[PDB]
């Protein structure tokens, strides 16, 4: 697919398929890429894997279907997993779209007022922490004496942690120095599945 | 044990021209076929060029036909990727592979960003408590890194020393500028006890700043 949310300890499965047969000299080898980190092949020639790659993952397949299976998922199995073929065997060398992974996502749940040393450059940033929740989903609101505002506000959120498998965002929201003095209430409001109501964090200058 | 290292990578503008490095070193380089590997912004992965150890020397992607070169120096166990008539398309982290069928080895990546606007380093804001109610227990602080191009920057917390409960967050581009944040969240009896530092490296404009995380007034 291009998804895959599996609990700890169950199975998961990938499936690629390619346009022409590739059984022939090698060649279709599988990569994981972890968050923020480069590539690495875990299976080579269909179903040998690498060194180093633990028993857990399996390649099959033959032609032009293979499968990459997982018997018992854990933690420092979540990231990326791509298909590829040999750039000699049939060329140039293509991989897959994306292992079944795509997101959203990015406050802060602690919110801190502009510092000084930035409203001296005539800036001003309110920034709101909205660390370790999980499902990613979440909605975060700005309001600015009670009126929402959409504008000038960046949201962005972390891949999934391997340690607690939670995400984390980070909301800016950004004026000009004569704008933030002229409001008195900051809020940063976040709607998430976890509370009936949304979660409020604010300080008035 | 075996490393690669690439470097050259940064801005350019279209029509200029990047030479990117790699540094191989834990095994005897000229055995093995090497292979760059770029990636797009948000985008998967895709083959630019190989060159082997053989009489001849290379492959290419199409579009990158004439345009780049792959080389290798193996009395200085370098590979190189020349780089002339770049394209907005070619604005990516370019990897260097050292396959055996199958790229077993990859270096970190470095990042070309083909594009007309200029380099502007950022600026690094302390992000403080501004309430006494989270107090005792955990504090978490910030560091704001705002206003830079291109990526990337790097943070760290305490030179690497704070490396559990940290959220670098993604940054946000607009108006050509990028700006993103980094929580940390450390024991209250550790801060304001002992410093608490965000060290931000911006090679683009060789800015390299610390800002000690000081408790307002």
């Amino acid at each position: 697919p291009h998804s895959a949310s599996g609990p700890p300890d169950q199975t998961v499965t990938i499936s690629c398929s390619g346009s022409s047969s590739n059984i022939e000299g090698n060649t279709v080898n599988w990569y994981q890429q972890f968050p923020g980190k480069a590539p690495q092949l875990l299976i080579y020639g269909k179903d040998q894997r690498p060194s180093g790659v633990p028993d857990r993952f399996s390649a099959s397949k033959s032609g032009t279907s293979a499968s990459l299976t997982i018997s018992g998922l854990q933690a420092e199995d979540e990231a990326d997993y791509y298909c590829a073929a040999w750039d000699d065997s049939l060329n140039g060398w293509v991989f897959g779209g994306g292992t079944k992974l795509t997101v959203l996502g990015a406050p802060t749940v602690s919110i801190f007022p502009p510092s000084s040393e930035q409203l001296t450059s005539g800036g001003a940033s309110v920034v709101c922490f909205l660390n370790n929740f999980y499902p990613k989903d979440i909605n975060v609101k700005w309001k600015i004496d009670g009126s929402e505002r959409q504008n000038g506000v960046l949201n962005s959120w972390t891949d999934q942690d391997s340690k607690d498998s939670t995400y984390s965002m980070s909301s800016t929201l950004t004026l000009t120095k004569d704008e933030y003095e002229r409001h008195n209430s900051y809020t940063c409001e976040a709607t998430h599945k976890t509370s009936t109501s949304p979660i409020v964090k604010s300080f008035n200058r | 044990e075996v490393q690669l290292q690439q470097s050259g990578p940064e801005l350019v503008k279209p029509g200029a021209s990047v030479k990117i490095s790699c540094k191989a070193s834990g095994y005897t380089f000229t055995d093995y076929y090497i292979n760059w590997m770029k990636q797009k912004p948000g985008q998967g992965l895709e083959w630019i060029g190989r060159i082997y150890p053989g009489y001849g020397n290379t492959k290419y992607n199409d579009k990158f036909k004439g345009k780049a070169t792959l080389t290798e120096d193996t009395s200085s166990n370098t590979a190189y990727m020349q780089l002339n008539s770049l394209t907005s398309e070619d604005t990516a982290v370019y990897f260097c592979a050292r396959s055996l069928t199958f790229f077993d080895v990859w270096g970190a990546g470095t990042t070309v960003t083909v594009s007309s606007a200029k380099t502007t380093p950022p600026s690094v804001y302390p992000l403080a408590p501004g309430s006494a109610a989270q107090t005792n227990s955990m504090v978490t602080l910030g560091c704001l890194v705002k206003g830079y191009f291109p990526e990337p920057v790097t943070v760290t917390w305490n030179s690497g020393s704070l490396s559990s409960g940290v959220h670098t967050f993604p940054a946000v581009l607009q108006s050509d500028l990028y700006t993103l944040s980094s929580s940390v969240t450390v024991p209250s009896s550790t801060w304001p006890s002992e410093t608490v530092t965000c060290n931000v490296a911006h090679p683009a404009s060789s800015t390299k700043v610390d800002k000690k995380i000081v408790p307002r007034d």
